[PDB]
């Protein structure tokens, strides 16, 4: 309804953190890939139920709901990971007991590069002092930006309106509000780049048969 | 298939 | 520089109108055009105030990362007043039906046509186009602080262009969001375009164009 | 093939 009502709806809809145990033995290619893919599969289930709580999303064509989630899921996972990591410099907080840095990254060929992008982008959001209600708006815009087409423009405009409202609550000048909006949205193409590198990496690992049978993750991977 | 189940029958 | 005078510098940096003077025909024409436009793109980048004060490494990385997105943003501006058409050049005007003649091209044409339609509906203005094309280059994947400074300067200039339209501050904020969100659709089309061209290069079905090859090999 | 660097340094 109101921008405030839409932000409170997204706040409530925020998934609970998925719990995964750090392997007992030091990470191998296999235990690292198993930990991340198990996490992704669990988070994807919560992601679907989050999307259904965005006001208007379930009113879109089912084919459009599918296309949006298939297109954006890795970017939505990475935006959430960056938010969970913002209070822990040098760390990627995959889960409360899965706290990784470039050390763990060594265990899987080419994942170090992905971790470096994720840490770098997290630093940019940290330097901008990204706020919880801004994150909520940005994460929904990632999904929605990725007649049903008329409804989707209206849904994206509603979230955009909510983010403009959150920035306004900060009380900075109208010029500074535009610059802050620009700087937040310009960081999303850095999340999108990290997503594309991550997707290519995971597809390559599925080719090697390092990937286990997680039904939903496999379905979402094969959409690329 | 599982995506469509989670979207509509969950 | 004022934002108005930074935008004037982008107007003077604008590359000249490029013509090709030239199935297999379509792909020869598209690769020849991309190679010629890449020469002009380098002269453009160098006319962006501050760009040449960046490290040679940073100047190279920015053009290697962003060249296909900068090409596609130019094609969308040229195509904006020509619904159903992609104005590659005056002598290379193509539609979705000519795209069908090469496997995988139709998909790319449909994405370019759809994003062009979104800019058409927002009634994208020339000075908005100049700012967003420079932002595509400067925002791509001593020198670092100079780059954040240059990117802030171009962002400030886009905010100024929108402010000059005289719409409400509310409408200014929404317009800025809607333009910046469309750049992710340009970035998607360029990811598909790069994938397609790399596959055509690896099969050796498109001529050895040295600067284009060098820029492809970056990926 | 270093045409990008050539063009970045000549006018
Ligand atoms: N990085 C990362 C992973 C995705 C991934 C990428 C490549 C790969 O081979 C395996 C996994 C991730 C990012 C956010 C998140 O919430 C959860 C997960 Cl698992
Ligand atoms: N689409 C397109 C081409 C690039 C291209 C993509 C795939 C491929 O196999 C060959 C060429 C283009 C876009 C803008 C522009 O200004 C010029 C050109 Cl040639």
């Amino acid at each position: 309804l109101s921008p405030e009502q839409l932000v409170l709806t997204l706040l409530e809809a925020e998934p609970p953190h998925v719990l995964i145990s750090r392997p007992s033995a030091p990470f191998t290619e296999a235990s690292m890939m198993m930990s991340l893919t198990k996490l992704a599969d669990k988070e994807l289930v919560h992601m679907i139920s989050w999307a259904k709580k965005i006001p208007g999303f379930v009113e879109l064509s089912l084919f459009d709901q599918v296309r949006l989630l298939e297109s954006s899921w890795m970017e939505v996972l990475m935006m959430g990971l960056m938010w969970r990591s913002i209070d822990h410099p040098g760390k990627l907080i995959f889960a409360p007991d899965l706290v990784l840095d470039r050390d763990e990254g060594k265990s899987v060929e080419g994942i170090l590069e992905i971790f470096d992008m994720l840490l770098a982008t997290t630093s940019r959001f940290r330097e901008l002092k990204l706020q919880h209600k801004e994150y909520l708006c940005v994460k929904a815009m990632i999904l929605l930006n990725s007649d049903s087409s008329r409804k989707l423009a209206h849904l994206l405009n509603a979230v955009t309106d909510a983010l403009v409202w959150v920035i306004a609550k900060s009380g900075i000048s109208s010029q500074q509000q535009s610059m802050r909006l620009a700087n937040l949205l310009m960081l999303l193409s850095h999340v999108r780049h990290a997503s594309n590198k991550g997707m290519e990496h995971l597809l390559n690992m599925k080719s090697k048969n390092v990937v286990p049978v997680y039904d939903l993750l496999l379905e979402m991977l094969n959409a690329h | 298939h599982k995506l469509v189940q989670l979207l509509t029958t969950t």
